[PDB]
Parts: structure tokens; C-alpha cells; sequence
């Protein structure tokens, strides 16, 4: 799967609040590289990191104009300095 | 599957014509193979058919009156749209003939007209139009149309002058008598092909073939074009055609020039401060402080100054003018001499053209002439020098067309030939070159030269079609009309090989492979004087491709063949590094390259010789997966070496090559669970139809494997837990006290210690062990005649890859 | 949010086979008319229809390729012709 | 596992209302009879069973107390007269 | 809910090997003493502890026999030095 | 819902028989009061008909061989176990008079004989036996044991001598005089309520008035026990009373006696080193090195040694013995001088009561003395002295059963009263005091002493009856084999307070209360004599009880006041801190303690009680998640001050008051979504019914709150957008221009001006804001009738209450 599309999927929720929560799971794995992975998360306020087994867990936020966060996580695996995704989730929640 | 509603868009009324034709057949109905002269699929000559019949009938409704209220009564009569009456027409009369090869079966052409919603009262008449005559006068245009169509596309006419002569005497006559009265003519152009032709060619069928001057191009042969000519129009001149393919040389890319304009730029500001400080003071910069004076490469260092007639040599006489004027106008406000010296000096081997002001004087020559006024005069020896060798080189494109583009329906405006006195041959083309300059610097004997033709061939694959190349041929030929039509995007998908023969249409099977119908090719370089077309590979994947084949990385483009083949509506498929390697002729086509594999051989029908390499393609898609990014190369080779090998007793035992002896590493849980199970049940179902051993071998370990859950109702097996019963029987059949047995025992023996050993290990039952020892048979009667044919030493090794593949099975079986 | 939006991110999960399973959850509901309900239906095999206390369940499938088929369920209400979608859930099955 | 072990764990989940949802995933399936199933049932309202390729889906209701009621859904398989249960649902709704 | 009926429940998931997950949901929470807690994860290897906003989730393991681990995770708040459970999860995963 | 399967183990067959008739009526039906005169639910007296007919049938058929064969063959003709026969005859029997009352409609009796699965010719002859004769001669056993059960529940026939003068002479005297043919008579002992009788009483029924000497108690009335006696029997015999009911008092605790055991050992053992050094060298150790000789408070250390007389003084005589023996036999072999002067010096106020071997030296004497073979004279004056007690307390015993166990058809035993010259009258009790011994050391004017009863009292009251109680007492009477089976459970479940008036059975909400039916009931202490029972508050809270019953605390044993009610039946239930605190007497059941608030009114029906204080369980149970564990009594004090408030105008505002001026923390959103959002809806359940009131509040805060999601089509409301609108209209109302109006311009301006706010903000419709401004009307003229009664300063706080409700009730239906 291009990165390309899955962006394109992407762009939707962050410019849709009203997406209140996704869970979508890749079978098989979606590569992407370095770049677009940072890309993806630059702009975001990471939270934290899990070295599973055989499966990297990162969990990430956004601010969105009051006190609605838009909350990321994704599993991913790394391999010859590409990024291969399990899943990723998104959901959104308010709080202090 | 795309969105249904988004292939819609630029929807071309041809284009809804061919998607509703191809979705109406069913995809192992259509890449079917039709006759047994030439290699041609029931898609390629239906479509093909029925888009001649679709040009013909536009233009008899553009060239008369009386065909377009003709066609305007015959498309009322049925309430069909104008050109849906013209292409299906064709389509339909294409498949009630071919139908003719053993089956009659003509039950099929009613699902095509129904799934087409049309009335039945036009496939009477299509049926009494196919065999028989007129259903009436009124549709005489399209049994002209449509018999020509017919005509055009006989197995093998292979020539543009056959058409001529199936034409006037066999019973074709009739149709173009009418043809006639329709004020229209047959007409033909022959053509070689070449690189320079081949991008090249579709600026002649917009600006001299066009409908507006009236010739409809209607299909290509290899050896030329066939159109037609409306009575009392224009005669096809050579005059524009070439002015226009000149200009397409003439022409260099606007970046290009900007390029040797930098290459300028580069040499003349090494020594920017001498240039500038040269305003004044001359004999103080041209003299050096400690002795007499200097010579121009203290000021025009060697290593970054090419000099000027080399730098831009690579390009045309016009372009020429073009660098050195915008590089004067560019750098004369600021450093005129250093614009001066260059040219002076650095001209290359016409080292001596400045006579204007030249005072031959060695180097001193600075100090004794005029200010910058000067400069322009090398201008106007510019202008003096490019133009006359324009008339030149101009000349030498002319003999392309007294000699290569040849017995056509054209005429000549050129001068002949004799430009007395050719100054020279090419050295590898050959065409005679005329202007005084070139010589042999592309990047008992004396000097060689070439001509300004194939150097623009050479700046054409430095890029724009860099190697290697796929190419797919037509027999007898392709419709122009549809060449320009057909695209492909892999951009967003890469390689897709699932296809079933029957679940679903052609067009759902051609979209899946990432083929496209666009009004403007972009991606498709159609040869179209050649009847091929010609795929760069660059733009099929973003691998970074060498510039000749190399046979590892043929395993990595291999995936894309049949893919091409399919877009292309199932025609045979040529992986090579240049363009003009020839194809090697059988009814049914054939994926190859400039050496061939054994499994690339094409099976007893189109549809398993597709089946056989996308069986690569899905191993190809989880060696993907298993070998890092510099091992695959290697891993390829051991895969590729044992299908080359396995093939070569049955294309069966090909399907199920793995690998599974040693080579690549041997660890089964990293290779088996981590890629190759979302593909087995396509291999397998692959090796059940490729040949009745596959049939055979398919049926017996799922009938093994069925009964393998059915007797170890948990799945807390081990790898040596499924397969160690059948290794039991594989050592039994082996071992050499067993090999001299005689037939019926080698094989009851093996069968019953595979029994024997699995009975001790779990509990089987009365009814229910007859089948797996019946498949056990089946599977050892196979292990003996791929004994017989072939070695010991192989069936050893399939023994393994089938011993395997039963792990395979019952991992699959419990998927569900 | 209306099908013009939800159609950007649709596209994107029809083309790419890559997507195992994806759960999408409003809050509020999605927009669609009839007919883009009905455009969105028209090719896949209907197969269960239950309607909830206040949420209509209706769920679909579309043949891939082989024995993969692309179900897809929905949870929805109707008012004034007015379809609005509560969640969508899209899901590959290997089907005997 | 028996139906022995798994009512000690469902007098839990009926006993006490404070579990607003339970979901239960057996592999294996947990082997139970037929009479055994229709105890479990008998005095619930059923209300769905649909026949999957190899999984019958069935559900049921009991009333607690007010608009509060106690869903139940089944994935089971049956041969000879024994029933695998797949997975269980349970989880308390507040119906109108 | 009294913990006495908690344990009774969750016995059945620490012997029983064929419960492959189980994820239960509290409402109203349930409460439990420090003891209570300490006595169920005084024999399990501590993974995480993630504060969050206003729910802290911890995550354990355990080891059984081979290969085969069971999971936990909770969401809980501590409040007068009692604990209440937000949810459960337990999972069991096979792994190196 | 407990498991259907696991209520069923212990089946006794009466336990099954209750559970059957009481699954069949429905929860509303069997709370409602059956008559004015007497406080009875409809589920009491109907239980209480079938039990005490099912007592009365198995009396006749053990004691009759003639009576057992017409039961068989009663049992035979209608197919039906022989108690279910006897139960369900009383119970369907009871229920077709009670339905005199005024609604006949005696279509209720078929919904009954249906779901208990029983032939409808059974209730063929009830209907026809409740009112009539016999149906035949066969059913004169049913007809002598139901209308005796029916004439032992009449609603108030008080006494135990009432039953017998109703006997006689009324239309009962036809069933007795064929209760004699059965060989059955009546009889009845009379006895006054005390707290050891409380937990002594059980044993009476077993080992006196059991069915193996044939007395089959049936009901007792507070003033006595009525049962039965089969001719030729023993008569009641007072010596096995006195002998039983002693022994319960000369009975210490196996580990009580070993305490006091310990007591000594922890004097003994302080100056170990000195009583383990006197087997030698007396003299050495009784003087000190620096003068003459040593007292025994340096050997007995006064911190840790008790007197053995007031150490053991608090048990029995025959339990002071095996504490003696006991200690002696358990040190004796290693500080056997410890022991000795343990016992000759520390005896307490009978100091001197050492004369054996009395030397009358004060402390030498041990010098001048044998060994310890004289320490076996103590335990034989200890013989000599506790045995001869032993005849004085247990003839302080027998007075009991002199004159408060009285009025009894019993025989006396015991001889007269007059052991002359009784020492002594207890200072608290009354009784007299014979024993020498007792002096009031419970842990103008001489000397004040108790008697060994009050003392046994209080060690009972120190752990196993200790204070505060729930007390329920039954009218007129309730049957014996009842009350030792009823239990109940809160270990599991703690409060609940969920019950629905008609879509649970009364089981269904008997179970949901947690109420149990076992054969050994345990949670329970049932005072048999007393017709009431009593509950100790330490087994229904797990909380620190005090030992009085602080106003504070209360209020937290309250919300277990209802589910004791409908556990016992729907019968008024007493918190108090002393057993003997007396009921006060209405149709309906009261729910009081010793200091009433106005929220434990009773209503105007069962129901409408328990709802009312089952509105106190939901909102005590959402500050419980609320306050803290210390704020919680500053908590529930200020929300009892308001609904105590607020009920005294009307108890639907009871209901509806939580608070919400300020007190503690007025924090909304802390409070309304943390808790109290899961039990609105049923508080506003119990506001719609309660009163005219309550209905007009309730249907018009949920017709603004649906119209307002309705308007609001959006979740984006704050707390002041859905409040805001009101609370203009409430300042607007109670503002002193407008509180002048008239009442019909005072309460259309302000709705004028809560619409013209709301108006203001969002649009509404023309036919849709008609039902928001009908719905103001209403609340705003019970404002002002809650204004004509009471105050503006209460009105304000009830429309703040109000307002607050409206934002519940916005919250509470977008719940769905
Ligand atoms: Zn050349
Ligand atoms: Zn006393």
C-alpha cells in the first residue's frame, strides 16, 4: 500500500472531528519510510513507546482548539530502515 | 476494485464501449485462443473488430451525406446511440464466427446480448449478416464496415500490401465496390520502424492523418499504416511530413539548453575577477608580473571548460545559436571578455573559424583590436555557420523519407537524392552524412563519423526511453484507434496476480491488473507503424534498473509480463534491453526474453501460461516479504534455478517450486507462517489445472490434509507431528534395498510404512484410513514416474518439496 | 461531515486489498441521502437487515478476488428521507 | 472445560449487576449439552439466530430491574447433540 | 460488588488454559483494598504503569508451563486508600 | 437475579410451597393492606393462612391413623402432593376473602390457580369453602385446619386467650369440635419477652414443645404461643423448662472459660523466677535481704493481678469450678506456691474464706506449713462452696417460671415459692436475690446488688446480641414454623433498592432484597414468644456500629429498614437501640426509630412507603460516591435536613430533594455526572406517583426535556444553556415587584419571560412551544402552591432544586 493512499485516508480524520474513534488493521503490514513516518508525527506530542516482543507500540496526541485531543497509537515492527504498521487506532477525548 | 463511478471520468464514447464489451465476457472466455495459424486471443480480435467497424461506420458519417441519414435511419430503427450500434454490431459478428472452431454452442452470444441490454431483433439480423447477406439495404453500412473489419484482421494478412490483394480479388470485393459510393478509399503507408519514429509517430496521425484533412487511420500491420482517402481530398504530401519530423529533432528541451548555458557559466566564472578587472588595464592582466605573458588557460582552466563545440555538438544547428546568444545576452553586462576568449579560443577542432578580426596573433591579440562592439561579429559567424549547416543536416533527414518510409499511398515534394559528393557513410546506421562536422564522439584505420539522426536517438535514452524495455506484438495488427486508448497505473498497486477464469469478467480482471482507458496515453509508447507497442520499465516499477537485462533482475520485472500481457488484452509479451530485438510463432502467445527460463514455456493454453507466471508473481510476492533487501537477489536465483528445473519434467511440479532443500535458509516456521500462507491457496489451486498430474497431486493432499483435522482434532501439532508419517514413507521409497523392488511393491510398501507409522502415533479408523492410503498411492505412483523421467537425486528433492507442502495443507484446511 | 468526505476515505479502502479490518465510529452522525446510501449497496450481496430499538443494522458484501469477500455492516437511522450513520465497519473474510 | 467450570463463572456475571459487559473467547470451545444450553436459556427472551458458514450466532434477554436488561450472545457449533461454544457476550442495556 | 465474588470469577481464568481472553467492564466501579490488589499481582511480573488524566492502567504477566503467557490489564483510581476498577482484561499470548 | 438453580438447595418442602405462592402473586399486589383495623400486607396474611394450615394438616395426619388415610385419599382425588394440598388451600382460601375488600373482581384468583399449575377443580371447592359449606365429608380436614388458620389471623385478635374465647362461642366452635375427633386439642403458654429468652427460646420448640412429644406449635401473639395437644400425652412439664433454660445460663463459652484461664496464668507468670524458686528455700525467698519479710503484692503484682472472685465472678458456679480445676491441673507441676498463694490471698471480698489450714498468720505462715498436697483442700472448699451456690442461683432461676412464664396450660413442677427470707431484691430487674455472694460490680444509700439473669444479659450483649437492632413486629400474630425460616443475606449484594410495583413477582423482589428461605435460619434472632422478631445490625452492615444509635448513624442503617420490611412480608420494622423499645398503629406499615424525620412518614399505601425511603437507598448510595469517608456524616446531615424539609409540604419533593442550594460543595458537574445520573430516572419514577403533585411535576419536566432535545438537536448544551431559560422565569416569579401580582398574572408573566429568554437563544416552533409553555404553567403553579403553603424562602430553594432537575432530566433522556 502506497503511503500516498493511506495519507489521503488520513487527512480525513484529522480534518473531521466528527470521526470520534478508527481501528484499522493492515494484513499485510503497510511499509512506509523514516520520513513519512515523521511527517506523519512531527507536529504531534508524543506520549510513549513499547518494545513489545516483535511489535514497537507508540502512543501519540494532538491538541484541537479547546479541550479536545485527538489521541494516536500504532504497532509497527522496523526492518531494512523501513517502518512495516500492524495497525493503528485513533480516537478522540475530552479533558482538563 | 475502484471505485465504479471513478474510472467513468474522461469517459471517451469509445472507451464505455470497450469496458461494456469486456465486462459482458467472462475472463477465461475472452484470453481464449482463437485460431491455430497465429497467436491471438478472442478479447484482442473481438475488440479489434468491432473498433475498425466503429472507424469505418464515423467515417462514412463524416465523409457522406447519404451514409449519415443512412446511419441516422438505421440507428432510429433499433433506438440504439449512433456508435453503439456501429462498435457492438462488430463485436457481436466477430464472436458468432469464431464461434465456428469445435464446441456449435452458440448459446453464448445471448448472455453477451443481454448483459449488453440491447434487443434481440439486432442480433437476428447480426446472425443472418455473419453467415448469409443483408438483412436489407439499409444496412449496407455496416456489412461494409463490418466485412472490413473482418477482412483487415484474418489470422494472418501480416502486410499492408495483402489487405490490397485480398481486397480486389476474393469476395471482400463487394464491400469496397460500396466503399466506393461511400466516396471513400483505401490507402497505405509503409514504414520502418526506428527509436526516433516511435515517439515521433503520434504528432503524424493529429497533424497529416487527421480526420480534418480526411484519412482515418484505421490499423497498422508492422510493415505500415492502412487508412482511407475521401474522394476529391488532399494528397498526402511528404513536404509537411518532413517538415514536422524534423522539427521533432530541431526542437531540444528547454532545460537541456538551459544546461550547456550552465556548462558556459561553469568555465567563464572560475576567473571572474580577471574578466571583470580585463574593462581596464588590459596589458597588466594579460601579463604575468614576472616574465612576458600569459597563456588563456590561466584564465580558462581546463578543468571545467569544455570547449564550446563540443558542449554543444549534442545539439541541433538552430539550438545552437539559441545557447550561444542567450549566454551573450545572459554574462556581456558583466564579463565580455571572458564571453571574448571563449569563443576565440575554445572552439574545439574548427579551431581556427575567428578569420573576422583575426589578426593571428597567438595571444597578444587582446591588446591590438576594438572595445566590446567587437563581440558581435562572432555573432553574425554564428549565424553564417549554424544556418548553412542547417540546410545540411535538413538534408540528411530527407533520405529517411526517399528510402525507409516508402511504398505508400503518398507523394513526393523532396528534390532527389543527388546532393552530389556525400561526405560520408554512418558507421553504425549507415545513412549518408552530408555536413562537414560530425565525427564518431558519443559518450590501418582513421576517423568515424555519424550522422545527426541516430545522436538523436542517443539523447532520447539517456531518459526519455531509457532501457530495458517491454514489448507486446499484434498479429496481424492493432486498430490505431485503440492503441492511443490503452494505459496502465501500477503506481498504486505494484503487482496483483489473483484472477479466477470464471468469478468474474474481463474488464473486473483487467482493472485488477492496474489497466486503464484514458483519452491521452501517458505511460504507453506505441510503435504504431510497427503494430507493437513498447512499455519502458522505468515506469512500471521504482526499482533503479540497469541500462541492459541483467538475469537477476529479469526475475524481478518477470512479475510484470503478464500483467502487460492482460492489459494489453492477452497477447504475447517480450522482456528486452533494446527495442529492435525480434520476437522469436504459436497458436497460443508466449512470455519471453532474451533467455529463456523453463518454467516461462507456454502451456497448451493462454490462460495457464498466465497461470504459470503469476504463480511466480505470488512467490515473487513473499520472497518479498522473507529475504532482506540484499539477499533477495540471491534468494531469486536459488527459487529461480529449481523452477527452471522443475519444470522441466511437468509445469506442475513448477507451481509447487519453493524452494525447501537447503539453499536459502532452511528454517521452515520463518518461511511457512511468515509469508508463504496467504498464497498457497492459490498456488495449489494453480497445480490443480495446469496438468492432470497437478490434478492429481492437488486432489490427494487436500484429501490428506481433510482427513489430517479429521483425525488430529487439535491443533497442538508439531512440524514433524504432520509430516514425520510421510518422511517414514519417503525413506522407505529411497532407501536402495527398496529402489530394485519391482513397481506394485515399491509403492505398496512405502504406502503401508506410511501407515504404519502414523497408526502408532494417533488412532485411525476402518472407513476412514482407505482414502488417505488411496491418496498415499496416488501420491507414490507420481513419486515413481517422476522417477522414471528425471533422477533418484530429484525425486529425492520433490519427495521433500511435497512433503512440505502437506504442512501447508493442513495449515490452509483449518484457515476457514 | 458529508458523503463528499466520507467518499475520500471510502476510495481508499475499496482499492487498497492491504486493509484487513477498519472500525469507524461518528459522533454525530454522518449525512447521506438515499441515494448515495443506494450507490454505495447496488453492486454488493445484501445479507442482514435488524432493526434496533432506535438503529437499524444493515450489513453487505462484495466478492475480491478467489475466496476473499469484502463484508461491510452498518449501523444507521432514518428521518425525512435523511440517512445519518452511526458506524461503519468494513472487514475481509475468507468464505468456503 | 466443562460447563461445570464455566457456571462457576457466570453465577458471578448474573449475580452482580455492577459488570456492565463481559466478553468471553474459548480456544478451544468449551463443550456443553444441549440440556445444559436450554437451562441457560429457558427463562431469557430470544431474540436472533442467524447461521453463519460454521458459527450459529443466537442471543437473549433477560429483565433485571426497571429499563435495565441483561444481553446474551452466543457462537456456538453443534455435532452430535454437543454444543462448542465459540465465544460469549454479555453486557446489561438500558432499553425503552 | 465484594471481592470474595471477584476472586470466584477469576479463579476460573488462572485455571483454566482454554480461556484465551476475557475483557469486563465495571459500572459502577468496583472496589477493592490495597491487600485485595497486592494479593492478585503479588505473584505476577509488573509490565507498565501509564498515569493517565484521571485512570491508572497497569499492565502484568504471567508464565505457565512452556511457551504460553497470560496476560492482565487494568484501569483503575485510588480514592480514601481504596481502589476502584475501572476494567479487566486478560489474554493469554504464546511467545518466545 | 440469583441463580434459579442454586435458591433450591436446602428445599425444605415448606421453603418450596412459600416460594411457589409467592413467585405467583405479583410485588404490588401482595405489599397493598389487606384491612383498616390492623397494619397487614396481603402477602403476610395469605402466607400466614397456607403455613399454619399446612401445620395443622400434618398435625392431624401424624396423630390420626383416621385422619392420615382421609388426607391420603383427599391428596388422591385431585392428584396433588399432600403439603402442597394442605398449603395451597390455605393460601387461595385466604386470598378469596381478603378480595372482599372494595374493587368483586374476583378475575385475580385465575391468574394464581394458573401459574401454580394446578387443577381449577381444586379451586372449585375453595371458592365454594371460603364462602359455604363443605364440598363433601372427605374435605372436613381442610376445612377444620384452614378456618382455624383463619380464625387465628383475624386482623387483630391480640391475645392468646382471645383465640379460645373465640373459640367457643363464635361460628369457629364447628372446626374445633372435629379438631377433637382427630384427637387434637389447643393449648397455649403465656411469657414475657426478655433478652435471654430471646436467644433461648429456639431450644424450647426442639427439646419441649417438639412433634416427638406431639405439642406442633403454631403462632404465637406476643403474649404467648398457641399449639396443639394430641389426647393421652404428656402434659407440659415445667421441670425440663427450668432444667433446659438453666443449663443456657451454666453454660460459659469454651473460650470464654479459657480467657479467664489466661487471667490467672498473666499473674502467675510476672514473678515466675520467684514461685518456680519457692520448691526450696522458702525462707530465702519470703524475706528480703535488707529487713524482715516481704508482701504478697511484691510476689502478686497488683497491675496484673484480678482477685479470682471478680476474675471468674462473672460466670456460672459450675463454670468457676473447671476454671479452678483447670488452672490448677495446667501449673501445677511448675509453680504449684504461685497457685497456692494466688488463691489464699487474692479471693477478693470473701478474703478470709481460707481457715483449712488457716494458721491466721497474716503472711509467715508459709514457713510453717506441709507441701503441696495441701493445695487439694482448696479445690475442695471450692467444692464445698460453688456447689452449694449452685442450689441458690438456680433457685433464683425458678421464679421466672413462677410468675412471668405463666398463664400457661403447663404443669408446675416446683415447689413453692417461700425459701424464707430471700437475702436481697435486684437493684434493675426486680428479681429476688437469694445467693450470698452477688454485688452490682457490672463493668444515705449502702449497697445496691444484682441477680445472676440481668448479668447473663449482659454477656450476651457484649458480643452475640450487642446493640443497635432492627425490630418487626407481625399482627396479630405470625406462625412459629415461619419465622425459623425466614434469613437474609447482604454480604453479597449490600443495599439494594430496586423494585418495579407489577414487572417482578414478589419472590423476584424478595431474592433482588436479598431475602433467603433456609432451613436453619442464622442472620436471625427470632423472639417466638414475643410474636416479633429482631435483627442484630452487626450482621446487615459491615460499618463500626456504636452502642446507643447516634442521629448520624441512622441515617446510614436506614436504607436496610425497607428490604428487612418486604424480606418479613411488608411488616412495619423498628431501629432502635434497645430490644425493648416498644412499637407505637395505623392500616398501613411504619418505618420509625426513636426520633422520627419527616421523610418516614407513611403514605397512603405500602407501596408508596417503601418507595419513599427506597428513594433514600439511590440517593445514599450516589453520595457514597460522592463524599469522602469522613465528609459522608456532614453529607447525609445536610441532605436530611432538606428532605425532612422539604416532605413536610409534600413527599414528592421529598423525593426530588438532593440538595443543591449550598451546604456542601454545590460543584454540579462533581455531582450530577459522578453519580446520582444512573438513579434519576427511578427517583422521578417514585416523584410520579406519590402525589397528584409529583405526576404533574414529573410528566411536565420530561414533556420539556423531550421537547428540548427535540429543539436542542445537539449535545453542545452548557449548564446554563438548558437552566437558563427556567431561572429567568424563577427570578422573574420571585423578584418583589411581581410577587405582589395576582396569582394568574403571576405565574403568566414569568412563563411569559422563560420562553421569551429561551426564545432569544434558539427558535422554536408554533405547535411545538404550546407544550413547553402548558408544561411551565404547571411547574409554576405548584410554585406558588408551595408558596401559599410554606414560605418564598422555601419556594426559592425548591425552584433551584427544580432547575437543577431540568438539566437531570435533559441529561437523563439522551441516555438511550
Ligand atoms: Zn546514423
Ligand atoms: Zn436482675
Amino acid at each position: 500500500m502506497n503511503y500516498k493512499e493511506l495519507e489521503k485516508m488520513l487527512d480525513v480524520i484529522f480534518e473531521n472531528s466528527e470521526i470520534k474513534e478508527i481501528d484499522l488493521f493492515f494484513d499485510p503490514e503497510v511499509e512506509i519510510s523514516k520520513q513519512e513516518f515523521e511527517d506523519l508525527v512531527k507536529n504531534a506530542d508524543p506520549l510513549q513507546k513499547v518494545v513489545g516482543d516483535n511489535y514497537i507500540t507508540e502512543t501519540f496526541e494532538w491538541w484541537e482548539f479547546e479541550n479536545q485531543y485527538l489521541e494516536f497509537e500504532l504497532d509497527y515492527y522496523v526492518k531494512d530502515e523501513k517502518i512495516f504498521v500492524l495497525e493503528m487506532h485513533f480516537w478522540r477525548k475530552i479533558r482538563k | 476494485m475502484r471505485n465504479l463511478k471513478r474510472i467513468v471520468m474522461g469517459e471517451n464514447k469509445l472507451i464505455g464501449l470497450v469496458r461494456t464489451a469486456l465486462d459482458s465476457i467472462t475472463l477465461g472466455q475472452g484470453v481464449n485462443e482463437a485460431k491455430i495459424k497465429s497467436p491471438q486471443s478472442y478479447a484482442f480480435h473481438t475488440i479489434s473488430v468491432g473498433t475498425i467497424s466503429l472507424d469505418i461506420c464515423k467515417a462514412i458519417y463524416s465523409s457522406s451525406e447519404i451514409g449519415r441519414k443512412q446511419l441516422e435511419n438505421l440507428s432510429k430503427k433499433y433506438n440504439m446511440p449512433f456508435e453503439d450500434l456501429w462498435f457492438y454490431g462488430g463485436f457481436l459478428h466477430d464472436w458468432n464466427k469464431l464461434s465456428g472452431k469445435e464446441e456449435n454452442k452458440e448459446e453464448l452470444t445471448k448472455k453477451i446480448i443481454d448483459k449488453l441490454k440491447l434487443p434481440n431483433e439486432f442480433l437476428h439480423g447480426i446472425s443472418t449478416m455473419a453467415e448469409g447477406h443483408l438483412p436489407d439495404n439499409l444496412h449496407l453500412p455496416l456489412w461494409v464496415s463490418i466485412k472490413l473489419a473482418d477482412m483487415l484482421l484474418i489470422s494472418d494478412i501480416g502486410s499492408v500490401r495483402d489487405v490490397f490483394y485480398f481486397a480486389n480479388s476474393d469476395s471482400y470485393r463487394n464491400a469496397i465496390e460500396a466503399l466506393k459510393e461511400y466516396n471513400l478509399e483505401l490507402n497505405y503507408v509503409s514504414s520502418t520502424f526506428r527509436l526516433f519514429t516511435l515517439i515521433a509517430s503520434k504528432e503524424l496521425l493529429n497533424d497529416v492523418f487527421n480526420e480534418k484533412s480526411g484519412y482515418f487511420p484505421l490499423i497498422s500491420y508492422a510493415d505500415g499504416i492502412v487508412f482511407l482517402k475521401r474522394k476529391n481530398s488532399q494528397p498526402v504530401l511528404l513536404s509537411k511530413i518532413v517538415d514536422l519530423l524534423s522539427r521533432q529533432v530541431f526542437s531540444s528541451s528547454s532545460e537541456v539548453i538551459e544546461e550547456k548555458i550552465s556548462d558556459i557559466e561553469k568555465c567563464i566564472k572560475n576567473k571572474e575577477e580577471l574578466f571583470r578587472q580585463m574593462n581596464i588595464d588590459v596589458k597588466s592582466a594579460i601579463y604575468d608580473e614576472e616574465g612576458k605573458v600569459k597563456q588563456i588557460n590561466a584564465f580558462l582552466p581546463t578543468k571545467v571548460c569544455k570547449p564550446f563545440e563540443d558542449v554543444v555538438g549534442n545539439l541541433d544547428n538552430k539550438s545552437k545559436l539559441q545557447v550561444a546568444r542567450e549566454v551573450i545576452e545572459r554574462n556581456r553586462k558583466d564579463i565580455p571578455f571572458g564571453l571574448l576568449i571563449y569563443f576565440v579560443n575554445k572552439f574545439s577542432k574548427n579551431e581556427e573559424d575567428y578569420i573576422r578580426k583575426g589578426l593571428g596573433i597567438n595571444e597578444k591579440s587582446l591588446k591590438y583590436l576594438l572595445n566590446i562592439g567587437d563581440v558581435q561579429k562572432a555573432l553574425d559567424k554564428i549565424l553564417e555557420l549554424l544556418e548553412k549547416r542547417y540546410a545540411e543536416q535538413s538534408s540528411d533527414k530527407t533520405l529517411l523519407y526517399y528510402v525507409k518510409f516508402s511504398s505508400s499511398g503518398n507523394i513526393i515534394d523532396d528534390l532527389p537524392k543527388i546532393t552530389d559528393r556525400p561526405n560520408d557513410y554512418c558507421v553504425v546506421c549507415g545513412m549518408p552524412i552530408y555536413s562537414s562536422n560530425p565525427v564518431r564522439f558519443v559518450q590501418v584505420r582513421d576517423d568515424w563519423k555519424v550522422c545527426p539522426i541516430c545522436i538523436y536517438e542517443a539523447n532520447l535514452m539517456k531518459d526519455r526511453v531509457k532501457p530495458p524495455y517491454f514489448i507486446v506484438t499484434f498479429y496481424p495488427g492493432v486498430p490505431i484507434s485503440l492503441l492511443n486508448i490503452i494505459d496502465f497505473d501500477f503506481s498504486q498497486s505494484s503487482i496483483k496476480y489473483y484472477i479466477d477464469e470464471e468469478k468474474d469478467t474481463y474488464f473486473t480482471a483487467f482493472e485488477k491488473m492496474g489497466g486503464r482507458l484514458e483519452p491521452y496515453v501517458k505511460k504507453v509508447l506505441p510503435a504504431y507503424f510497427s503494430s507493437k507497442v513498447i512499455i519502458k520499465a522505468s515506469e512500471v516499477s521504482n526499482f533503479s534498473l540497469s541500462t541492459r537485462l541483467s538475469k537477476s533482475e529479469l526475475n524481478k520485472l518477470l512479475p510484470y509480463a503478464p500483467m502487460i500481457s492482460m492489459i494489453f488484452l492477452t497477447s504475447p509479451v517480450l522482456i528486452s534491453s533494446n527495442l529492435y530485438e525480434m520476437p522469436i510463432h504459436e497458436r497460443v502467445i508466449s512470455i519471453t526474453s532474451t533467455y529463456n527460463y523453463t518454467f516461462m514455456k507456454s502451456l497448451n493454453s493462454n490462460l495457464l501460461t498466465l497461470y504459470s507466471i503469476f504463480a511466480y508473481s505470488a512467490k515473487y510476492d513473499a520472497m518479498r516479504k522473507i529475504c532482506g533487501r540484499s539477499d533477495l537477489d540471491n534468494c531469486l536465483g536459488y527459487l529461480t534455478e529449481e523452477m527452471d528445473l522443475y519444470s522441466s519434467v511437468d509445469p506442475a511440479l513448477g507451481v509447487l517450486s519453493i524452494g525447501m532443500g537447503v539453499g536459502t535458509p532452511i528454517d521452515t516456521d520463518e518461511k511457512f507462517f511468515s509469508a508463504f500462507l496467504p498464497v498457497s491457496g492459490y498456488l495449489l489451486k494453480v497445480t490443480g489445472k495446469v496438468s492432470k498430474m497437478g490434478e492429481t497431486l492437488k486432489s490427494s493432499i487436500f484429501s490428506i490434509a481433510y482427513a489430517l483435522k479429521d483425525i488430529i482434532k487439535s491443533q497442538k501439532v508439531s512440524k514433524y507431528d504432520v509430516t514425520g508419517f510421510l518422511r517414514d514413507g519417503v525413506d522407505m521409497f529411497f532407501k536402495t534395498t527398496s529402489v530394485i523392488k519391482d513397481k506394485e511393491d515399491r509403492i505398496g510398501i512405502s504406502v503401508n510404512a506410511a501407515i504404519s507409522s502414523l497408526e502408532n502415533k494417533y488412532a485411525l479408523d476402518d472407513q476412514h484410513r482407505a482414502q488417505v492410503y488411496s491418496a498415499l498411492q496416488d501420491i507414490f505412483k507420481t513419486l515413481y514416474s517422476i522417477e522414471e523421467e528425471s533422477d533418484r537425486s530429484l525425486a529425492i528433492s520433490i519427495a521433500n518439496t511435497l512433503s512440505n507442502w502437506l504442512y501447508i495443507a493442513y495449515k490452509l484446511v483449518l484457515q476457514g
